[PDB]
């Protein structure tokens, strides 16, 4: 070779190497599309059987996932989702050149709070998909000894990428909920400190409703007239204590 | 993967545990609590009598230290050095400062895979055997390397 | 090839440290995952700290690097 | 820019025989362009000493782009412009046919005409009057020709014949 | 979008002999076309070495669209032009045919020539006569070619021709 | 500037039969020109005493200019015009299957002649019948010229034609 | 042939820029024990500017012209914003990639053509040294005078020669509407770039002891 590059090089001044390159050319042509199917399978088997696993493990601990995420604590008096907060500390920015700007912390709203009919779960956020192909479909297969290993050890090495795709699915899923919980504890202890404006309502009543055909015999509508915000006025703020 | 590493450079498991039983039938001993590590040498096989000087062959031993701690990967190392009251108070002090001293630098100018390494000795402060028969060959006076495994 | 030879053998690959666990309470001296601290200091590549590889097809024998510099050692001679 | 006339590499993945031509491949592998497809077909040579493909539309990939580069080929590390295939497929089977067609009708005729100097009377009747057409329709079916075989795991080297962009 | 010449895979279920030909379909089982349907028909080779097959109009579901992208076919893993199917159907039937007409005229009149140095006569006298219209009915007959009969379950690779939308 | 015929020098490193003329590329190795790439044919003759390289496509590296310089060849250092190969490819051949069936056929017929004056009666059988029909074919396939093939490693001189620039 | 000699450039072009990596990376501590730029950024999280000096300078135009100076100097990088202190890396760092295709175009046949080949190969990585070589010093060539400008502008301004650089801040307390806000806004513009001073008569000396 060309790493102790004289050795190699009057190693390759015989031309028995070059003849002994000769027949493995041609293999070396070749054996690129069977390399292609084997990571393409091995990924499929791999990212099916993991999701699979992790569907069973992670439905075997429902109970505690319920137990962490009540998103009934946090129901809103009035049947409403909470809104969405996030946090900044420590804010640096180079716009450019002869210009820097920093802040302490910052806030930002992240989706504003509505009406809701149910709380969620944590399923729609952390629910692997899974379905079973029993089709492998093969195009090409391996002729030779030396074919089958490499088309054996690049399936493994497929195999691995999909169990690799597989976790990096569920973490991306993980964080998410993590982000959304995160955001209503940290509206309701924003609320808890008088930062943000709470929700406020409007219900009206009438009585019996219709025509002398069809009725209903009272009717109730609730308007959310004014949506939270935060407060920009500081000086009507409060601060916390401990022992 | 043969772009990345498989293990830490200089390690295994094997030559680890049969170095810890070579050390500790050698008698100097050696412990593994938690994720920490100490080990305590008598100053029977390092010094002379209350004396800040090295015998010869304890170069093997002190490298034996070293290949054992080429295994691990550190930040943070502490030695302390503790004696026998024998005249003063300042003397048995300093001589145990000046014994963590050399064993400090001579473990320094080896090739210690740290950062920090922290040198202090107490003279005879805290004494864990009411058995003070001996002097130097008692087992009271010692040196302790201390230090917890990093990741 | 044993990570855990001398002892009881692997329990399971933790991936919070990326690394082995032995059947004896010991953190093994392998690595699991590709989130761990090794301590890699040899590199490959050309038109490193620089803007990289311009995805370009060049017709003369020079690379560019994004940032508009050249990197003359990974570009052939003449 | 690709100068008139470099060397270039392509995988063949399907074979064919020489008989009728069709829109055969090949994939190239390496160049300038990268995931390049070239489709054509073969040409049918006089005498079986050599025997080449002729691919003429080439296919870029990413960009929905078809340029017209079309040459000859190469056998790679050869530099041979025949094909990997065999050349004693047609001799044999009408050499014999026509060789024993001849000899019945030899068999029938000497073997008749010294009779004067029932069973040998029968063997004259048969392989007298089955050497004739059995001669004739072996002249008829005689010209077959030696066809050629292209091989789907031996690649293929291209010389280049124009400029393209 | 398809690239000017790639590789596809189909799997036909029905079987035809070689002789006329009709509008016959198969069912495209692979790529991003699926419950596609691929209609044509077969085409003759003088010799028996090779056989494709010719399919042209791809009827495609969903929406009331028909591309005709027409192609040629391959063995599916073997990659040769070759059909699975049997090319010695008429050779031995009217080699025999016609050997026997020639035996019998031969027969009938060696067996007279040989007369001078009842049954055996008339036994000359049928052979003799019925050798030579056998004989002339027979290599009238000789010409019928060898067809093949394709499978109702062996599939075809497709090589495509051109681009399409 | 390239004076109206000069010479220069080329290096072939491809090499092919000379049936089917088509692309065939050389490196110029010496002059001002320096890189330039240059494609042409080859020519067959009716007798192989003398062949030669015809290279006409020339392509400058650099920019992508196409100036067509052709011009004509000579073997260096022998000032000679014939081929460095071979030119006794196909004589013995079908000589010896010539020969071989004209014996065969006047061994049949003469042994059959010296009759007056079963073993051998065989022989004249299948001599007399096997010659006759592999005579007039091997009359038939005697028509195959000798054709010479160019070399990968034997250089070439060029001595030009036109001016260029 | 030429073939040949190019393998000899890049085997002794890629071999020995790894040995130099290698050789650089083995003493990595002395290198940022030297380039501490830490210690040269100013208070206001700044990158000092680059300065030049000529001594003795001498200017032929033509004929009846000459233009002579004791010295002169010039600015020659202005000073602006950083994030980092920069290092000896991106700076120093070798490029490296082996390559593992040499081609078989030319083959070896007889002793001759191997033994030219030997030796031409033997040229070539001799002269792939040398390209390796020099692009070293290059690069050790411009971070010394990258250094050498930061250090004379620090000797420039402990002798009265430049401005220091001025900056602008301004604060805001809350702001943002009643949606989104920050809680503070501290806003720095550098608002006087360093430059030399023409008035000569403000300078000062210095002697030692």
């Amino acid at each position: 070779g060309d790493t102790g590059s004289l050795a190699g090089l009057q190693a390759m001044a015989d031309s028995k190497y070059t003849r002994a390159q000769k027949k493995q050319k041609m293999g070396k042509i070749r054996e690129m599309a069977l390399k292609e199917t084997a990571l393409s399978v091995g990924a499929q088997a791999g990212l099916a059987w993991r999701a699979k696993i992790i569907d069973e493990q992670l439905n075997k601990q429902a109970r505690n996932l319920d137990a962490i995420y009540d998103f009934n604590s946090l129901v809103l008096e009035h049947n409403i989702l909470p809104p969405v907060l996030l946090e900044g500390r420590n804010t640096l920015n180079l716009a450019d050149a002869q210009s820097i700007r920093i802040s302490d912390r910052t806030y930002k709203v992240a989706k504003q709070a509505h009406f809701i009919t149910t709380p969620p779960t944590w399923r729609q956020y952390l629910w692997m998909d899974y379905v079973k192909p029993e089709a492998p479909n093969v195009t090409l297969l391996p002729k030779t000894k030396a074919e089958k290993e490499i088309w054996c050890i690049y399936t493994e090495r497929g195999w691995k990428n999909g169990i690799d795709q597989a976790n990096t699915i569920l973490e991306e899923n993980i964080a998410r909920i993590k982000e959304d919980f995160g955001g209503m504890i940290l509206y309701r202890k924003l609320l808890a400190m008088n930062m943000v404006s709470p929700p406020y309502v409007s219900h009206t009543d009438l009585g019996v409703t219709g025509d002398g055909s069809e009725i209903h015999i009272d009717d109730r509508v609730l308007r959310i007239t004014a949506l939270p915000e935060l407060n920009v006025n500081s000086a009507e703020w409060r601060a916390a204590v401990a022992k | 993967v043969p772009k990345l590493p498989c293990r830490v450079d200089g390690a295994c498991d094997a030559t680890i545990i049969k170095m810890m039983t070579d050390l500790n039938k050698k008698g100097i001993k050696v412990a593994s609590v938690g994720q920490n590590y100490l080990i305590s040498i008598p100053a029977s096989a390092l010094f002379a009598d209350q004396s800040p000087r090295l015998n010869w062959a304890s170069y093997s031993l002190l490298n034996e230290i070293a290949a054992f701690l080429k295994q691990f990967r550190k930040i943070a190392i502490t030695v302390t050095s503790y004696s026998s009251k024998y005249v003063s108070v300042k003397r048995e002090r300093a001589l145990t400062l000046a014994r963590s001293r050399v064993v400090s630098e001579y473990l320094w100018s080896q090739g210690v895979d740290s950062r920090i390494i922290f040198t202090q000795g107490l003279g005879s402060d805290k004494p864990i055997t009411s058995y003070t028969l001996g002097g130097d060959r008692s087992p009271n006076a010692r040196v302790e390397i201390t230090f917890r495994r990093a990741v | 090839d044993g990570c855990c030879s001398k002892m009881g053998g692997i329990n399971y690959c933790d991936s919070s440290a990326g690394r082995l666990v032995c059947n004896n309470g010991f953190y093994s001296t392998c690595y699991c995952t590709r989130h761990a601290v090794m301590d890699l200091q040899f590199l490959m590549g050309c038109c490193l700290w620089h803007g990289g590889v311009y995805p370009q097809l060049n017709s003369s024998g020079l690379v560019v690097c994004n940032d508009g510099y050249v990197s003359e050692e990974c570009s052939l001679q003449k | 820019i690709i100068k008139t006339g470099d060397i270039m590499f392509a995988v063949l993945d399907t074979s064919v025989n020489s008989d009728e031509p069709g829109p055969i491949l090949a994939t190239i592998v390496t160049g300038k362009l990268k995931g390049s497809k070239l489709i054509g077909s073969f040409n049918l040579p006089s005498n079986a000493d050599k025997m080449v493909i002729t691919f003429n539309t080439m296919s870029i990939p990413g960009a929905e782009k078809t340029i017209s580069i079309s040459a000859y080929a190469i056998d790679p590390n050869t530099a041979r412009t025949a094909l990997a295939s065999r050349t004693n497929h047609h001799y044999l089977m009408r050499y014999g046919s026509l060789f024993a067609s001849s000899f019945l009708q030899g068999f029938g005729n000497a073997f008749q005409s010294a009779n004067t100097t029932s069973t040998l009377e029968n063997a004259v009747i048969g392989l007298a009057t089955v050497g004739k057409a059995w001669s004739q329709q072996a002249q008829q079916l005689f010209n077959t020709p030696t066809t050629v075989e292209v091989y789907s795991g031996t690649g293929l080297g291209i010389l280049f014949t124009q400029d393209v962009t």
